[PDB]
């Protein structure tokens, strides 16, 4: 029974432009159990409308997971993705920052 | 699309 | 490119929330072209590329049945995994398994896959002569004994060599117009500084497909590994790829940075450094 901490990867689908409608997504992969918890927040709270991939895997058996939602970035605003998971003391929160 | 093939474990 | 059908699928029981929830994916290549979920509202066999969306309701009836049997065939293999593992019916487990068909330049089977793994770990796999099975441990040497005495890796070979690969090449025909192209990478450098003394260049490469790609630094023409990170490939959302590789680099020599590129889609390798 084997348990595996997700990577978390947060970014925009396009390079980023102030103003410039985009969409915002959450990589989780390489978790183990497949039983996971993945939000995007704006501001520390919650995105409106958040819809995610069906649950996959790679070769080495390693879940995957997309959580994605439609975004506007501008300099005031902080995005973000929150991770539940068996393996996580708590919740993981990765910030969206624009040079990754 | 799937196999009618499949055998158990 | 060099074409692939793959079905994943994911047994995880739940005791206390009635039967083990399954959810099946089907590629072609990178591209993800079905699903069937236990849990979605009507469970069948939906489309999730609209080149597929338009075969007629035998598909459908037929994909959706196939789909229900792997699923009950997951439903014992969990049962017969708590005999073999002497385990409770009160616990969660997963099963995993990955099958599919590679074609191959003369339009005979390359490859062909058949692997499956028990709590995140192998458990048995159909070896690349395709006549032979190699199980994780003595739980799985059960099976392989059963599928040895049932003839089931010829039976499977069958199905690899004929069916699918038939299903794979009108795949690949229907969804032409979106399945046969290689978009290069949109490739640019980037430059973060870490402090007054050090910099990080990131090398980025968007909107590619398949997701195959090599990116790597350089320093002076030398392969650098050494304060170098690169990300797991990662989808854009839009059946696109996207990765970064970064460098730490002393301040005042970026210039000697040169980042490589390679992908299907590129007539040739490319050689980005960092334009301010
Ligand atoms: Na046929």
């Amino acid at each position: 029974m084997i348990q595996r901490t997700p990577k978390i990867q947060v970014y925009s689908r396009h390079p980023p432009e102030n103003g410039k409608p985009n969409f915002l997504n959450c990589y989780v992969s390489g978790f183990h159990p497949s039983d996971i918890e993945v939000d995007l927040l704006k501001n520390g709270e919650k995105m409106g409308k958040v819809e995610h991939s069906d649950l996959s895997f790679s070769k080495d058996w390693s879940f995957y997971l997309l959580y994605y939602t439609e975004f506007t970035p501008n300099e005031k605003d902080e995005y973000a993705c929150r991770v539940n998971h068996v393996t996580l003391s708590g919740p993981r929160t990765v910030k969206w920052d624009r040079d990754m | 699309m799937h196999p009618a093939q499949t055998s158990q474990w | 490119g060099s074409h692939s059908m793959k079905y994943f699928y994911t047994s995880v029981s739940r005791p206390g929330r009635g039967e083990p929830r399954f959810i099946s994916v089907g590629y072609v290549d990178d591209t993800q072209f079905v699903r069937f979920d236990s849990d979605a509202e009507s469970p069948r066999e939906e489309p999730r590329a609209p080149w597929v969306e338009q075969e007629g309701p035998e598909y459908w009836e037929e994909a959706t049945r196939r789909a229900k049997e792997a699923a009950q065939t997951h439903r014992e293999n969990l049962r017969t995994a708590l005999r073999y593992y002497n385990q409770s019916e009160a616990g969660s487990h997963t099963i995993q398994k990955m099958y599919g068909c590679d074609l191959g330049p003369d339009g005979r089977l390359l490859r062909g896959y058949h692997q499956s793994a028990y709590d995140g770990k192998d458990y048995i796999a159909l070896n690349g002569d395709l006549r032979s099975w190699t199980a994780a441990d003595m739980a799985a040497q059960n099976t392989q004994r059963k599928w040895e005495g049932n003839r089931y890796a010829e039976r499977f070979r069958a199905y690899l060599e004929g069916e699918c690969l038939e299903w794979l090449r009108r795949y690949l025909e229907n969804g032409k117009e979106t399945l046969q192209r290689a978009d290069p990478p949109k490739t640019h450098v980037t430059h973060h500084p870490v402090s007054d003394h050090e910099a990080t260049l990131r090398c980025w490469a968007l909107g590619f497909y398949p997701a195959e790609i090599t990116l790597t630094w350089q320093r002076d023409g030398e392969e650098q590994t050494q304060d170098t990170e690169f990300v797991e490939t990662r989808p854009g959302g839009d059946g696109t790829f996207q990765k970064w590789g970064a460098v730490v680099v002393p301040s005042g020599e970026e210039q000697r940075y040169t980042c490589h590129v390679q992908h299907e889609g590129l007539p040739e390798p490319l050689t980005l450094r960092w334009e301010p």
